[PDB]
């Protein structure tokens, strides 16, 4: 598709009306209409009005009388706001009525009326010789042949040319015109040549490659800057046109070479003409910034003036030394020849040269316009690096980047009110177990739990996490934008938690509109409010699970036993206004009214009872463990005695403490208390504090004691740290292949030229990196990129430093972002619970692996996209056996990583386990490679097969992850599981198919029958803290509730030989 | 006074750039005829909106 | 949990803009917006108006010419 | 006195947040001012201010008339 197909035409001639049409050309009878007769726009930002007449009127000189019309006075009358369409239409209409162009209507169909000379003569009020010639003989304006229209008047006047002023396009500006267009009497090509050659000896003149009305016309500039801005706009036009032509589309090019040909100009114009005629690749790639076009054009010229390509440089130089010559590619020239063959006497510019376009392979990425780029850096590339120098990142203002401490949660309102259960497992509590658990509980309470865990608990507050969601409900209710919801709905409870004023539905599912002028104050919530609310919802769901309404039943009561102001009692009182007779009271030692101020145990005289109790008692004072123990025992006892459904808090949920609770409940006469541990989503994500749930039932409870409960493990496994908590640093100096970085994030700015290099260097650490420039003019490019431990574990396996730097240099300068808006990164980004559990399991397995001695290799079967790479040490060889893994032989060879790329056979004969090897089977055992779930008996079968297969080799360690059965019992009873599910009895993590679960006892019994050594470990609190500290991940609430029961029920079998 | 503040914040004078864009001083200074032969122009007469 | 964990930083320095950002620091093209560019509140009880510029502008000395602007005449 | 008061309040809130063990972006570790030359009353503010007295965490002081309360605290 080489040859251009374009239909050339003199568009400016086609615009000139037939003489018969001039009388009604203003359409005197009817109002001018927008979008047809005019275009008005008010740019409120620049506060500039802009009118633009359409049709023949787009070229209209205005007489000073026309300027005196009120229409042109309008923008002054409305300095700040748009001219109303009424006034604009009426003024433009009456002014339009005022205009009248001298003309003689005729019968011959061949005539056209010379609109230019007509309106021009009118504007000068018929004073100039053309104006006189016209007012005396209007019939002179009619023309058959377009050129003779002017020859008639040059002959009539005897003048060699007419200097005709240009109209401004907007009719509101009255600015003095940058140039004017002279029109020469040059009937033949020879006259055109002589005039051009004379013009090439006179200041500030230029011209088009061809002329409308087939009559020569030159532009004459008042100043050099005007010549520059004109040349710029024309170059842009010819580049857009040539771009459209090269795509091969048919196009109505009014003239084949749109750009101007300087005849006499300053140097800078000659540079514009030169790069302009190059049709440089940079325009198609949008490498230039068009907002400041001529500047960019001047800049482009300079590079072409000293271009690395000899061809382009000699070509540009040549064009610069012969500026008067028009340069064109051959594909243009054929269009010129076609245009000549159609109309033999057409005039076009005599002095021309046909250069061959020089190909250039540099395919720049680019995109002007808003949007930061979110890079995904490759581990490796074609480029080799040798000892790249450290790259400092600049200081950045808060106007560009800010770093908030924690990412606020995004979540549906219902998800906040969920909770998880953990039922008792042990059938008995033997005394030796009591002494052991007491020793662990006392040793643990005596020295406070991990300082890092307490840091995350004290930074990831639930109040701040839920504030952006809660206030959003306030702002919507405040506008009246909120509407339908059920009476008992959780969205209703959130609405109660947003605003201090009582709300009331006008009828079913319709909240009352606010009284006029009223803007109720948002409800005041302390950190524990929403948690108390979710405990209320929890007690409601526990009383019966099917319910959707959460209103209290009529004639019932609830007590929020720990209290200060306790906003929750007020919100709840407000929630139940439509329900008759519902006692609701806080009852703390620090209680303010409405709540009664009272100590627990209750004074013997005082009578207290309720259908529900929600204790949140917690001693602020430091105290002995025996005192805290007796206090919590008296608290749970008094809470259980006083209600049919207690929901006690436990600040120190050791196994010994909870078992002491169940034993003490056992000691009370005549009531068998069913019980369960619990954790709501509105708790602070990291708090180990756990809500025990007591309730009488007629039967004695089988398996009443706890052991290895998840909620308890969350607390007990945390212990005083051997290291200070890892504070997230903000790095600036990017060393080339260093591996000295503490977890945190790179953040800063570089020159746009250095930017491809800097991205290529930080791919060593960061797995991805957002970048952007603030504006087209500012040359600094901001970059943010958090450090991925997994990418460090990948890139530092060998000393080679490959990167896609060649690809990154396609970005400079427009290809890597723009964003005027301030951006706000968080030190702790959100991540889904499955991903977090995966990282915790990786921390557990990695710390476990570093202890192991003398093993040649790690083999992660089912490794996907090297997901387990964080686990393996930089030394020992890594292997993957996921069929779905993509191959990268350069990356594999460079990074010491074999990839089997075939399904792994679990059958013992097929098995080929090496000596001195660590076999990871993380989460792969539960699925077939095609993604369909494998039945649990088949899972147990393949585990048994891996066991017997590794039974023979002397040194090996398998890690078979799987899902324990008990979790399905718990999620059947829980609520807060936006991710995890229980479809038809199978776990359904993420988007994965539901998959049947193993029971831990049968698996352990099988491994004991095999005779192999094993140890069913699961990751604990310190592992969680390591994953969060390293990856820069805050937990989030729903994940905070679900994570313990989820983590406990993904056991990791650790076969060892 | 308001429009004047807004105007003179842009600059009391300007100079044409080699690219032909205007570049206003940003400074409020009284003009002298010594500037007539200089690169500088009075900013009142720029006719830039 | 004894030892303090705090990230020290010269916040007042971080507020100072890059020189390239000063030209558009007033955001000349667009209207200042509440809650981002300013905070206005009218305390009907004390009947006192209170404007408060955000960003770099939170530290702005005013010239006596700036005080002559109608904006500052508004509370009256 | 009023400056010393506001700064003492700031350092007490900050130290309270630090003692809870939360990570915090303290722009400077000791927020309160150090008189170099002042009247007696300022020296009292500096003194109880540096005590980080339990009374602030307990909200025993009335913050509406801060310096007064601070002077009072100093006396005890
Ligand atoms: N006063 C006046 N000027 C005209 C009229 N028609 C065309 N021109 C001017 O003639 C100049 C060159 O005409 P053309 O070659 O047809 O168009 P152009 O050079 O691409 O310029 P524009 O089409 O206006 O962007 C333009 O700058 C127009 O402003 C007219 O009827 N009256
Ligand atoms: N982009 C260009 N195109 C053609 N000729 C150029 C270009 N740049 C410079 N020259 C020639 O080389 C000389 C270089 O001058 P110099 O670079 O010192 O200042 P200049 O002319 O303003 O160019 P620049 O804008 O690159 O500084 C000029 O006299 C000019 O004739
Ligand atoms: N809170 C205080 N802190 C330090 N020094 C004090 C304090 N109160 C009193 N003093 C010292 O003891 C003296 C007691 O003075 P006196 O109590 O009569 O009046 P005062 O200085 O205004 O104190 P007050 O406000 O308690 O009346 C003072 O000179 C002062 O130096
Ligand atoms: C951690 S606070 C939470 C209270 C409630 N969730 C709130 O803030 O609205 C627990 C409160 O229980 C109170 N408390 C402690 N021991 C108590 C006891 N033995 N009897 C009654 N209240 C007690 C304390 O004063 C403390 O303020
Ligand atoms: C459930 S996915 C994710 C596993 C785990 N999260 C990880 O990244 O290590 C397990 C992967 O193992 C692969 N796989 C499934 N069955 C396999 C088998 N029998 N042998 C080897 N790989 C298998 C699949 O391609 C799948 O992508
Ligand atoms: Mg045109
Ligand atoms: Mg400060």
């Amino acid at each position: 598709m080489w040859h251009y197909t374009s239909i050339n035409n003199d568009t400016r001639v086609a615009l000139d009306p037939k003489p018969n049409q001039i009388r009604t050309i203003t359409k005197p009878n009817t109002v001018p209409q927008l979008g047809t007769d005019y275009l008005y726009t008010f740019n409120s930002q620049r506060r500039s009005h802009t009118l633009r007449l359409l049709g023949p009127f787009q070229y209209f000189n205005f007489s000073e009388t026309d300027r005196g019309h009120p229409l042109f006075r309008l923008p002054l009358k409305y300095p700040s706001k748009a001219i109303p369409a009424d006034e604009l239409i009426d003024n433009l209409h009456s002014w339009m009525r005022s205009v009248h162009l001298l003309h003689v209507r005729s019968e011959d169909n061949t005539l056209r009326y010379n609109w230019m000379l007509g309106v021009y003569a009118r504007s000068t009020n018929y004073t100039t010789p053309v104006g006189q010639l016209v007012v005396n003989a209007p019939a002179i304006l009619n023309y058959s042949n377009p050129q003779d229209a002017f020859n008639s008047v040059f002959v009539a006047l005897g003048i060699d040319y007419i200097d005709i002023p240009i109209t401004n396009s907007n009719i509101f500006d009255d600015s003095s015109t940058p140039y004017n267009v002279r029109i020469w009497h040059a009937p033949t090509m020879t006259e055109v040549n002589h005039i051009l050659a004379l013009m090439r000896k006179s200041t500030l003149v230029s011209t088009h490659s061809s002329w409308h009305w087939n009559v020569l016309h030159t532009f004459h500039y008042r100043s050099e800057s005007d010549m520059i801005d004109h040349f710029a706009a024309k170059i842009l036009e010819d580049w857009r046109q040539k771009e459209k032509l090269d795509k091969g589309a048919l196009v109505e090019a009014d003239r084949v070479i749109q750009r101007l040909i300087p005849l006499s100009s300053s140097t800078y114009v000659q540079r514009l003409a030169a790069i302009g005629a190059l049709y440089p690749n940079e325009f198609t790639e949008n490498v230039l910034d068009l907002s400041r076009l001529s500047t960019a054009l001047l800049q482009l010229s300079d590079t072409y003036y000293q271009h690395a390509n000899d061809q382009l440089r000699r070509l540009y130089r040549r064009m610069y030394n012969d500026s008067r010559t028009l340069y064109m590619t051959q594909r243009h020239q054929e269009l010129l020849l076609a245009q000549i063959t159609a109309d033999p006497n057409i005039l076009l510019y005599p002095y021309t040269y046909i250069f061959t376009t020089i190909p250039t392979s540099m395919n720049y990425i680019s995109n002007t316009g808003q949007g930061r780029i979110k890079h995904s850096l490759t581990v490796t590339g074609a480029t080799e690096h040798d000892t790249v120098a450290d790259i400092v990142l600049g200081q950045t203002g808060e106007d560009v980047i800010t770093i908030s401490m924690v990412e606020p949660m995004s979540i549906a309102v219902e998800d906040m009110y969920g909770y998880v259960l953990d039922t008792p497992t042990r059938d008995i509590w033997p005394a030796d177990e009591q002494i052991e658990q007491k020793g662990d509980a006392v040793a643990l309470y005596d020295t406070k739990t991990s300082r890092a865990l307490g840091m995350f608990n004290n930074t990831v507050r639930i109040d701040d996490l839920l504030s952006p969601l809660l206030s959003l409900v306030y702002r919507t209710y405040i506008k009246g934008d909120t509407m339908t919801m059920t009476q008992g709905s959780l969205d209703h409870l959130t609405l109660c938690a947003a605003v201090d004023s009582d709300i009331t539905f006008v009828g079913n599912r319709m909240i009352a509109p606010l009284p006029e002028g009223y803007i109720p104050k948002p409800m005041h919530r302390n950190n524990s409010t929403m948690k108390m609310l979710s405990l209320y919802v929890a007690l409601k769901k526990l009383e019966n699970f099917a319910t959707n309404s959460y209103l209290m039943a009529p004639d019932t009561s609830i007590i929020l036993l720990g209290a200060e102001r306790e906003p929750a009692v007020n919100i709840l009182r407000r929630f139940n206004r439509n329900v008759s007779n519902v006692r609701i009271i806080g009852m703390g030692d620090r209680a303010v009214e409405p709540n009664i101020r009272v100590r627990v145990p209750f004074p013997i005289d005082k009578n207290i009872s309720a259908d529900f109790i929600i204790c949140d008692i917690n001693s602020y004072e430091d105290q002995s463990f025996e005192s805290m123990f007796s206090e919590t025992i008296s608290v749970v006892t008094t809470c259980a005695s006083a209600a049919t459904r207690a929901l006690v808090k436990i600040n120190h949920p050791s196994e010994y403490m909870i078992n002491s609770v169940i034993e003490r409940l056992s000691q009370l006469g005549g009531v068998f208390y069913h019980t369960a541990l619990l954790k709501t989503a509105s708790q602070n994500p990291y708090s180990y504090e756990t809500y025990i749930y007591i309730t009488p039932i007629a039967a004695a409870v089988r398996f009443p004691f706890y052991s290895n409960s998840a909620m308890i493990n969350r607390y007990m496994t945390a212990v005083a740290d051997d290291e200070m908590p890892i504070i997230p640093s903000i790095h600036t100096v990017i060393k080339g292949h260093s591996n000295t970085y503490s977890p945190g994030l790179f953040c800063g700015c570089v020159d746009v030229q250095s930017a491809p290099l800097a991205l290529s260097q930080l791919k060593s650490y960061c797995s991805e990196a957002t970048t952007w420039r603030v504006d087209s003019d500012d040359n600094l490019v901001n970059i943010i990129a958090r450090i991925d431990p997994a990418r460090i574990a990948l890139e530092f396996r060998t000393r080679s430093n490959t990167s896609a730097y060649h690809e990154y240099q396609r970005y400079v300068p427009n290809g890597l972002g723009f964003k005027v808006r301030k951006t706000r990164e968080f030190r702790y980004m959100h991540r889904e619970v499955t991903f977090i559990h995966k990282l915790m399991m990786y921390a557990l397995i990695r710390e476990q692996i570093s202890l192991t001695e003398n093993m040649t290799q790690v083999v992660s079967i089912g490794g996907r996209n090297l997901a387990d790479i964080s686990v393996v040490p930089l030394n020992m060889k890594y292997v993957v056996i996921d069929p779905a893994t993509r191959i990268e032989t350069l990356t594999q060879e460079k990074k010491n990583i074999e990839v089997q790329s075939r399904p792994f056979q679990f059958d013992a004969a097929n098995m080929d386990l090496e000596n001195n090897s660590i076999y990871l089977f993380i989460a792969v055992i539960m699925n077939e490679p095609n993604g369909a779930a494998t039945p649990a008996r088949m899972q147990m079968d393949k585990i048994r097969n891996v066991a017997t297969a590794m039974l023979t080799r002397t040194n090996c360690v398998a890690y078979i992850s799987f899902y324990e059965a008990g979790i399905i019992t718990r999620l059947d009873q829980s609520t807060a599981h936006k991710t995890i599910r229980v479809e038809e009895g199978r776990l359904k993590v993420a988007n994965y198919v539901p998959v049947d679960t193993l029971v831990e006892a049968d698996v352990t019994l099988m491994l004991r029958d095999i005779g192999i050594t094993h140890e069913i470990i699961r990751p604990s609190t310190p592992e969680l803290i390591d994953a969060c500290s390293n990856y820069g991940i805050r937990l989030g609430s729903t994940g905070g509730a679900v994570l313990d029961v989820f983590n406990h029920y993904s056991p990791v079998i650790k076969l060892v030989r | 006074p308001v429009e004047y503040g807004i105007f003179v914040q842009r600059g009391a004078t300007y100079t044409i750039n080699a690219a032909g864009e205007f570049e206003f001083s940003g400074r409020n200074e009284k003009w002298d005829q010594a500037l007539y032969l200089s690169e500088h122009f009075p900013a009142l007469f720029s006719d830039v909106p």
